[PDB]
């Protein structure tokens, strides 16, 4: 990702990772997704009475600052909004949908994620 | 840890 920083200036030197990456934004994406697998086991379970409640689609915005101040975080939030799309879960999507506008770069806004 | 307490309600 940081190609373009090695020929504008020439850095032979490896770009550094984040920690919150690691602990707090990648497990966050796996928090939907089991959250999203729970409710869908739950479903598949029966006797579930009147009023049932609704995935959480709550945003934790500590996700959305890294969405917002890391590019490697950005693209890969985007991928991940790209494959949940294939997977066409409504609920997540709009959990998601909001944070997502203000991003990286506008990396959410660039050619690639657009188009796919 | 977060994560860990939602895998065990899964498993329930």
């Amino acid at each position: 990702q940081g190609a373009w920083d090695m020929i504008d200036s020439q850095v032979f030197k490896e770009p550094k990772m984040e920690v919150e990456l690691i602990t707090r934004f990648l497990p966050m994406l796996m928090s939907f997704l089991v959250d999203d697998y729970t409710f869908n086991v739950d479903q598949k379970l029966p006797a579930e009475e009147k009023a049932p409640v609704s995935y959480p689609n709550t945003l934790p915005e500590s996700f959305t600052k890294f969405l917002q101040e890391q590019r490697m975080a950005c693209e890969v939030g985007l991928y991940y909004v790209l494959h949940i799309t294939k997977q066409r879960n409504k609920n997540a999507l709009l959990r998601l949908l909001p944070g997502l506008v203000e991003t990286f770069g506008d990396l959410a806004f660039g050619d690639i994620f657009l188009h796919l | 840890e977060a994560l860990q307490k939602k895998f065990n309600k899964l498993k329930k």
